[PDB]
């Protein structure tokens, strides 16, 4: 499950647009794919970079920076084998995405629903109902 | 007090300038309302409201900002 | 619209020449020409490369309000 | 209602709120909102239909 | 003007060293963290 | 032949070695410069950074300040050149006690200790280089004038 | 961080969980929909508050709603 | 015409009037 | 026989039945509006063809038809300004006294007391002062008729008939194929070689056969109707040897190469002719003969079907070094396959041509008497470098539509455009650096002389007679081209141009040309010049690196080339697309090309325009005001938009009048578009819907809902108008301040 740090990454040439103090000091995400070619394929930080045939590791700054790489990946050389991590400079490694092994416009058993209201929209509390108590607009 | 006797041909002064970016040029172009240093005169009307309601000395306009420095205390 | 109405039927009322707005405030350039452009004379010419006077702090002024409403933009 | 009947909507956060639509289908299990509707105007999304309770429609 | 020496010990104390200061604390309240 | 390859042989990270920011002149410039100069105390780091950025700040002051075609323009560039000192080591005081956590250790710049012994250097360097180049253009009248003493 | 909320009135249509480009919604199973699902918010400290996901909304009014909070290094978007 | 005494006085009341804001825009602050 | 003509026959239908379909070019359009978005969104992306269709044949059949359109509307333009000089102009009432009559080409009619801009121009005429410059390039020309101006007027209807059916025939009847059109080297031989050479080489013809005799014999004085009509120089050679003796040797001196023979009518003389004050035609026929055999041997570079020329791929592909990875790779492939980088491309040049035409024009005058029209100069400089300026944001602009549309990256490894996508962050820094060190060393120096000049402190001014910041490297190269006649150019008699150096020439007591003194205002103004330039090319570049991909929006490409936001999320991303940066450019353009024009008319009436005194004194127009008044902003407002604003002002009831409505006008269309700029769509939309509730009430709801423009349409229209106001201000400003007093 873990992050195998060894896998090798993509040819790259580097950019400016690249991850900066911020990644080795609050965090860095991490993506990883099996390609079955060796194929070149756009940054989301900049030019164009070669995938090698087997598995391939990048370190990006962002979450939105791995999943528009996923995409790419997925609807033009239809890589549904990536894993987003997001690592830690403590080097904790959180795996993030597919959070439990199946991509979330799936239903998937087991996952509980967050955020969900029992009502429609129309039937939040007004503003003033709710001011100068604790008491949440969601009715 | 040299507005208050001639208030038609007076121009009110607001307060004195000390700018130490200003030319010679600018300390004299701003040296009016019959005084020795260089000034900005009044668009606020103070002086003819002051004159209007009873003030007539430095000493009373003064006065009434001590009052005022009181009442903000 | 209201301080330029203002402004503009009381100064030519102060000259005695309140005529000169009754016949140019009717259409547009003559707010343009002789509110805007003839008053601008005394403002601008606050300062110029033959000197300077008083008016040269409400010179520099005007500008600096055009360069905030600029820098607005 | 019934399919194919003209409605009011009485939802009042919906675009189409008081417009008429017509009844297109109504589901038969514990749907929550069963009554769909569609609507000749179109809302600010581009979408034209919606699915409504019954007691936000009245036929009319 | 009586007490004219006031405006100049004044005016850069208040133009300039009132803000320099107060902008110096200002920065350093703004930017700590307890 | 590549002259520009990937920085610290990381595609990803956000620079490029290329010839102007990883040869080794500019390596052997930044080493050598005090603030990146190895063995090297942070007080005499700001010392050796305050003698030369004091020394060429009373030069346009003097020559291009409000006094400068008085007689009194050396002073008023120097007491320029001084305050402006002082208003940038007011602002390397803010920062380095904003900045830096209180730590024990001060071999660094990038220390509470350390900045605060980087900007004691830099006063001392600051005013001792305007003091410096007030001496030596007084001194020499080539530099009072601006190069047209010859002429 | 946003606040993302998901309201019963979710066609699980699916939409909004494939334009968001942050993984902040998933499908979890509800019987309140003829299609057995119903988007959720567990991740809204990535949310970075673009609402592509209200655009994917083919309610009338979105049942996916976001509300822009407190912001954070990641809701911020910020790479640095 | 004002005393430099007076101007003194002035702002001797004005000090007492910046202790009284001191005081206020602390409790307003907490 | 690699290139080769092919063509589909009878690709498309002449029908009108998809005129009766509005919409019909693309898939969203072509079901009918259902709001009032749809309107807007047919005129929005109707010639956006590789939007509609996938396959670049189609799309490069609807561009070839669409050049032909254009080219139909452009000689039908052309027909009318001749057929306006012949019917209703002043021509030849201004060919006899051209320094007093003013050119005048439009006539009204009376109808609301509108007849008061038939203002008195002169020969016994009535109308509109025009200030195209057609009546000095008809002199020029050597046209000295009306009847054939008649003629001119319809060969250009001729010419406009055969360019719309050409767009017909080639895009209803045959159709060239996709591989027709790639032939880049095929093209270029033909547009250097047979149009850009040929059409040199054609108009020097006729300038040394017509153009050279009439216009010798236009300044000897000789009256329009005594001259000879210009087929009469073709056949009597003893008539032109009369002129030009070397006429009495023929084409033998030509073939035998003995082309000092032609130095009568083939000359390198510069500078201006006394009498027009406009450049020799003998240099002009000159120039032509010598660009038409540059064109003609640069149009046999390129291989085409015979084993000789260059193949451009290989050029490119050799072209790689140290530094730049692979190369040019990949360049030829992407601008044979893209028609957006070839747009980006030509949009770019020929804006920058444009820029080049306005200086050059002024600077040495090509047509007789232009240079004493001042009217003429001043609005053919504006007019070019606003058309330079425009096209230079289009060339960014489809340099943007390509990075996000036609830009592949498999083709493009490391290669020259892979290489500054992957160094943009480094390209914008510094640029945005230049842009921050040049603003402040520029318009800070304004800031400081308005600064001390208001402070009384005339002696801590950046002036000629304060702190004196010289142009020495302008004032250098001026002092060289003043030298170069005799010295680095021998053969020359005068210099290029007299704004160097040199003599003042004056044509009916005006002044032609006269030398352009560079001093401390002028330093000054350039740097404006320099910064200005260099802040729109920052907004354009940073929109066309960054159009794909940011560090904000790591995937933008799919959002596509114009979307207004991508949410209010990651802290705001409105106006992140590379449109939203020609959007935004285009407002820099126009102020870039506002201190341009307000530059060159203050500066030429203060310094060069104006009348020539007895003994050679020479007064301008506004007295030599700009050395040191445009030093300071002050000055600027004062002593040029204040003081030359007095003509459209003042205009009313006057001939000018329509000026002073113009400025008015475009003054209120200015205001307007701030309307669309500094409001957003959401609330219009609120606004329409309490409206549509009161068509509602009374039953009178349209079926076409109407909406709020969207958020880039509203972006769109703020700067259609404000671009409108800005530019029919300074249009109608310059125009009636320069008919007034030039
Ligand atoms: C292309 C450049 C050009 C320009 C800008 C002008 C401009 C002008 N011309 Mg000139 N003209 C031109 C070319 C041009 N002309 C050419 C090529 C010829 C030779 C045929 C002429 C011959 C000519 C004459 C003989 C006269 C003018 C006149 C005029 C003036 C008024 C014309 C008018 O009111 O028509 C208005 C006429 C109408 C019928 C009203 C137009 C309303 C309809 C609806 C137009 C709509 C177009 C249509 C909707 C497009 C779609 C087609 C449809 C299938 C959908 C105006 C200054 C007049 C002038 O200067 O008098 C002093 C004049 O007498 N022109
Ligand atoms: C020597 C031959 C030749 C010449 C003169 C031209 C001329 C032109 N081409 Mg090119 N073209 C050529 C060969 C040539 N082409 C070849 C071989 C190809 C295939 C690879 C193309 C492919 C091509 C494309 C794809 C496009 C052009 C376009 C254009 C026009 C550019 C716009 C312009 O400045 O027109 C104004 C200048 C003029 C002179 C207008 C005159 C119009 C005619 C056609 C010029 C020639 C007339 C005739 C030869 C003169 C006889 C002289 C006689 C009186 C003695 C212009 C008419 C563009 C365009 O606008 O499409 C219409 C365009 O998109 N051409
Ligand atoms: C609030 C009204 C007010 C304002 C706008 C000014 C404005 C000015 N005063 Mg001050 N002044 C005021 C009240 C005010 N005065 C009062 C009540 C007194 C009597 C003690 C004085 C006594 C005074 C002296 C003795 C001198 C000035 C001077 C000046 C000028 C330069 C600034 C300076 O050195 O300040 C110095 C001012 C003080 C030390 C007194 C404190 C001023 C008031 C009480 C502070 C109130 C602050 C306000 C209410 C809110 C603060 C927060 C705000 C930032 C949001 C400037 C024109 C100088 C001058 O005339 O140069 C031309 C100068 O030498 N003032
Ligand atoms: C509002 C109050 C204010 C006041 C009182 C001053 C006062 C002054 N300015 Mg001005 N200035 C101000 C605001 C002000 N400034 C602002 C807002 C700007 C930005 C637009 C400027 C921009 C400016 C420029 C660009 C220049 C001045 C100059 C000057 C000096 C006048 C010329 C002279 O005689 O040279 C004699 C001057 C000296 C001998 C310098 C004395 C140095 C002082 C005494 C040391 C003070 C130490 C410092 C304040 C420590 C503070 C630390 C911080 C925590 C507060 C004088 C010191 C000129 C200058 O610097 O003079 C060389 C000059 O070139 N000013
Ligand atoms: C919106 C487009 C537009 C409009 C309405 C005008 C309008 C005008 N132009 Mg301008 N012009 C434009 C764009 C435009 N220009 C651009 C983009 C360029 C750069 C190529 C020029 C360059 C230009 C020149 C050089 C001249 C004009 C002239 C004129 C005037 C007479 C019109 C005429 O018959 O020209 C007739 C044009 C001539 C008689 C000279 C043509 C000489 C050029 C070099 C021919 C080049 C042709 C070739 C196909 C260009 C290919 C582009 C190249 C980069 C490959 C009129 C004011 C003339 C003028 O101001 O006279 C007072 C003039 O001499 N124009
Ligand atoms: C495309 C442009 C063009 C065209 C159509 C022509 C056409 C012509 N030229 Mg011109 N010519 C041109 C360009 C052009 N020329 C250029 C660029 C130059 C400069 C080198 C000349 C210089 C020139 C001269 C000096 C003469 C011609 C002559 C002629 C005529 C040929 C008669 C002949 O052979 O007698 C040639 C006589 C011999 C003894 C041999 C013919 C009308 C002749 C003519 O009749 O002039 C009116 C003539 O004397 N041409
Ligand atoms: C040779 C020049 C050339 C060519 C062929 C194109 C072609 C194209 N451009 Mg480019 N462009 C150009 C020049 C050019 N443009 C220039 C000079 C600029 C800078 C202003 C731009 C800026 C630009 C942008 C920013 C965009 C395009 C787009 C497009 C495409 C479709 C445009 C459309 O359907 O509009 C149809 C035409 C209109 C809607 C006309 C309205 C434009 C103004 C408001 C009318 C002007 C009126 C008049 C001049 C003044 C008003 C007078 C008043 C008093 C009555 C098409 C590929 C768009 C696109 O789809 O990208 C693929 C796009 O986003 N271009
Ligand atoms: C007159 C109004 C105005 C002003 C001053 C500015 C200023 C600026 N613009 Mg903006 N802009 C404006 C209108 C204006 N803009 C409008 C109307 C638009 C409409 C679309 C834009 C669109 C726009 C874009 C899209 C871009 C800019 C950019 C820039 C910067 C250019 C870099 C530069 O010159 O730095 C120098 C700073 C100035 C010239 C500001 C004036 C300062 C003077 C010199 C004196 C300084 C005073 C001093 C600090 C006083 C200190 C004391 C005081 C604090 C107490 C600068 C911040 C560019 C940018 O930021 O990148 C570089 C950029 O890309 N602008
Ligand atoms: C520009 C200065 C210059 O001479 O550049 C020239 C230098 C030339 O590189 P190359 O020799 O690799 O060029 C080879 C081919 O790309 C040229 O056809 O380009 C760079 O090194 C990048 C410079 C970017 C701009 C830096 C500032
Ligand atoms: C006024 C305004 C509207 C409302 C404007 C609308 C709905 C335009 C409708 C105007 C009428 C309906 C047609 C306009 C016709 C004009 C008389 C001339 C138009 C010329 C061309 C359209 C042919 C917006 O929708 C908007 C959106 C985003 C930012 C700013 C704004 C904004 O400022
Ligand atoms: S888009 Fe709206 S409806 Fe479709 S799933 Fe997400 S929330 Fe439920
Ligand atoms: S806002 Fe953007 S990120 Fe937050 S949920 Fe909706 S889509 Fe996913």
């Amino acid at each position: 499950e873990t992050l195998n740090l060894q896998i090798p990454s993509p040819t790259f040439e580097g950019s400016t647009g690249g991850w900066l103090r911020a990644a080795e000091v609050e965090e860095k995400y991490a993506i990883t794919w099996t390609s079955p070619k060796e194929q070149v394929f756009e940054m989301p930080t900049g030019g164009a970079a070669i995938m090698r045939q087997g598995e391939n590791l990048l370190y990006l700054a962002r979450k939105e920076q791995c999943l528009a790489l996923a995409t790419q990946v997925k609807n033009s050389f239809k890589i549904t084998d990536y894993k987003v991590y997001r690592i830690f400079p403590s080097g904790e490694v959180q795996y993030l995405h597919p959070k439990d092994g199946v991509f979330p416009e799936k239903v998937n058993a087991g996952r509980v629903g967050v955020g969900n209201v029992s009502h429609s929209i129309g039937k939040n509390l007004n503003p003033a109902q709710i001011k100068f108590t604790s008491k949440s607009f969601n009715g | 007090e040299q507005w208050v006797l001639n208030p038609l041909k007076v121009k009110p002064i607001a307060h004195a300038i000390w700018d130490p970016h200003f030319g010679q040029p600018a300390v004299k172009a701003f040296t009016k309302g019959g005084v020795s240093y260089p000034v900005n005169i009044a668009t606020s009307g103070v002086y003819h409201w002051w004159y209007t309601i009873g003030m007539r000395s430095n000493t009373d306009l003064y006065a009434g900002s001590l009052f005022l420095l009181f009442l903000a205390g | 619209w209201v301080t330029f109405y203002w402004h503009w039927k009381h100064i030519t009322i102060w000259q005695g020449n309140a005529g000169q707005f009754n016949e140019s405030s009717t259409y547009i350039m003559g707010w343009l020409r002789d509110y805007l452009w003839l008053n601008s004379s005394p403002l601008i010419n606050g300062y110029n490369p033959f000197g300077m006077n008083s008016l040269s702090v409400w010179s520099w002024m005007f500008l600096f309000g055009h360069l905030i409403w600029a820098t607005g933009f | 209602v019934k399919r194919g009947s003209k409605v009011r909507i009485l939802r009042k956060e919906s675009y189409w709120y008081q417009d008429i639509g017509t009844v297109a289908t109504i589901d038969t299990s514990g749907i929550r909102y069963p009554v769909v509707v569609r609507f000749e105007k179109v809302s600010y999304s581009g979408v034209n239909t919606n699915n409504f309770s019954l007691d936000e429609v009245v036929e009319v | 003007m009586t007490a004219a020496y006031l405006p100049s010990i004044l005016v850069p104390i208040i133009g300039l060293i009132f803000p320099g200061l107060v902008m110096a604390f200002a920065f350093i309240y703004i930017e700590q963290d307890e | 032949s590549q002259f520009i390859k990937p920085y610290n042989d990381d595609p990803f990270v956000g620079n490029l070695a290329t010839p102007v920011s990883t040869s080794s002149f500019t390596k052997s410039l930044l080493s050598n410069l005090p603030a990146y100069r190895a063995g090297l105390s942070p007080l005499l780091r700001g010392v050796e950074i305050g003698l030369t950025h004091g020394y060429f700040l009373v030069g346009p002051f003097y020559k291009l300040g409000p006094l400068r075609n008085s007689d009194v323009a050396l002073l008023s560039g120097f007491f320029s050149a001084l305050g402006l000192i002082v208003i940038l080591v007011a602002c390397l005081t803010i920062y380095g006690v904003v900045s830096f956590e209180e730590t024990e250790a001060k071999d660094q710049l990038q220390t509470a200790k350390g900045w605060r012994q980087f900007t004691s250097g830099w006063l001392v360097g600051s005013v001792g280089g305007a003091s410096f180049a007030y001496i030596l253009i007084s001194n020499i009248p080539f530099l009072q004038t601006a190069g047209m003493s010859m002429l | 961080s946003h606040s993302v909320k998901v309201y019963d009135t979710c066609i699980g249509c699916t939409q909004c969980v494939r334009a968001c480009p942050c993984d902040v919604l998933e499908m979890v199973s509800w019987d309140g929909c003829k299609a057995g699902q119903i988007a959720s918010a567990p991740r809204t400290e990535d949310c970075i508050g673009c609402k592509r996901c209200e655009t994917a909304c083919p309610t009338d009014f979105l049942s996916v709603r976001v509300y822009l909070g407190g912001e954070t290094t990641r809701s911020m978007g910020l790479a640095y | 015409m004002i005393s430099d005494t007076q101007i003194f006085i002035a702002l001797i009341l004005a000090l007492v009037s910046l202790v009284l804001a001191i005081r206020l825009g602390r409790a307003l602050y907490q | 026989k690699k290139v080769s003509i092919t063509v589909d026959r009878d690709p498309v239908a002449t029908s009108f039945e998809k005129w009766a379909q509005p919409g019909h070019f693309s898939r969203t359009l072509a079901k009918g509006p259902k709001t009032t978005t749809w309107i807007w969104n047919l005129h929005a992306d109707v010639h956006d063809f590789d939007s509609h269709t996938n396959s670049l044949e189609d799309i490069s059949r609807k561009i070839f038809s669409a050049h032909f359109g254009q080219l139909s509307i452009i000689f039908l333009w052309l027909s009318g300004m001749y057929f306006h000089g012949a019917r209703f102009s002043n021509y030849s009432a201004w060919l006899s006294n051209p320094t007093a009559v003013k050119p005048s080409a439009q006539v009204v009619w009376p109808i609301v007391g509108q007849e008061v801009l038939n203002g008195d121009v002169g020969g016994g005429f009535q109308g509109v002062q025009v200030t195209s410059g057609f009546f000095q390039i008809w002199r020029s020309s050597g046209i000295t008729s009306e009847v054939e101006l008649y003629w001119c007027a319809l060969a250009g209807l001729i010419m406009s008939g055969l360019m719309i059916f050409a767009g017909w025939f080639h895009y209803h009847k045959a159709a060239p194929k996709l591989e027709w059109f790639q032939n880049a080297e095929s093209m270029l031989n033909h547009h250097l070689s047979g149009l850009l050479g040929l059409g040199c080489l054609s108009w020097a013809g006729h300038q040394i056969h017509v153009s050279l005799p009439v216009n010798k014999l236009l300044d000897a004085g000789v009256a329009p109707q005594e001259i000879p009509l210009p087929h009469e120089f073709l056949v009597n050679r003893d008539l032109m040897a009369q002129l030009y003796p070397s006429f009495s040797k023929g084409l033998v001196p030509f073939f035998t190469l003995n082309w000092s023979e032609y130095s009568d009518f083939l000359t390198f003389k510069g500078g201006l002719n006394p009498v027009t004050g406009g450049l020799w035609l003998s240099d002009t026929a000159h120039h032509h003969l010598a660009l038409a055999v540059l064109f003609i041997v640069a149009g046999h570079m390129y291989r085409t079907n015979w084993g000789i020329g260059h193949s451009m791929k290989e050029i490119l592909e050799a072209h790689k070094g140290p530094f730049t990875g692979e190369g040019h790779k990949g360049l030829y492939e992407i601008l044979t396959t893209s028609w957006h980088a070839q747009l980006a491309i030509n949009l770019a040049m020929l804006g920058s041509v444009s820029i080049i035409v306005a200086h050059h024009m002024y600077a040495m005058p090509p047509y007789p008497y232009i240079a004493t029209d001042y009217p003429t100069q001043l609005s053919i400089f504006t007019h070019h470098m606003w058309i330079g300026g425009f096209c230079v944001c289009g060339g960014a602009a489809h340099a943007g539509i390509f990075m996000v549309r036609d830009y592949n990256p498999a083709q493009n490894y490391n290669n020259l455009l892979d290489r500054v996508i992957r160094h943009r962050d480094a390209i914008i820094s510094h640029l945005n650096w230049i842009c921050i060190f040049l603003g402040f060393h520029s318009f800070g120096l304004y800031i400081h002389n308005d600064t001390m000049r208001a402070l009384g402190r005339t002696q801590d001014m950046f002036s000629d007679t304060a702190i004196q910041l010289k142009p020495v490297f302008a004032q250098w190269v001026q002092s060289i081209h003043t030298l170069a006649p005799g010295n680095t150019t021998p053969n020359a008699l005068a210099t290029a141009s007299y704004a160097f150096g040199g003599d003042v020439v004056a044509v009916g007591n005006k002044v032609a040309m006269m030398p352009i003194s560079l001093g401390t205002a002028d330093f000054m103004v350039h740097h404006i010049h320099a910064f200005t330039i260099h802040v729109t090319v920052l907004i354009l570049l940073k929109g066309v690196l960054f159009s794909r991909n940011s560090r904000l929006i790591p995937d933008k490409a799919n959002l596509g080339f114009r979307f207004p936001c991508d949410g209010p999320g990651r802290g705001g991303t409105c106006q992140s697309s590379a449109w939203d940066s020609v959007f935004l450019g285009l407002f820099w353009m126009y102020n870039c090309i506002s201190v341009v024009i307000f530059h060159f008319s203050w500066k030429m009436q203060s310094d060069v325009w104006g009348t020539v005194q007895s003994d050679g004194t020479v007064t301008h127009i506004t007295g030599g005001n700009f050395a040191q008044s445009a030093i300071t902003i002050n000055g600027w407002l004062r002593d040029f938009l204040w003081a030359q604003a007095s003509q459209v002002i003042q205009s009313y009831g006057s001939a000018l009048s329509a000026y002073g409505l113009i400025f008015l006008g475009a003054h209120f269309i200015w205001a307007f578009s701030l309307m669309f700029l500094f409001s957003g769509r959401g609330y219009w939309q609120e606004l329409i819907e309490s409206i549509v509730w009161a068509h509602n009430k009374l039953n009178v709801a349209p079926a076409i809902q109407p909406r709020a423009l969207s958020i880039t349409q509203g972006r769109a229209v703020g700067l259609a108008h404000y671009l409108l106001g800005g530019i029919g201000t300074t249009w109608a400003f310059f125009l009636a301040r320069i008919i007034s007093v030039g």
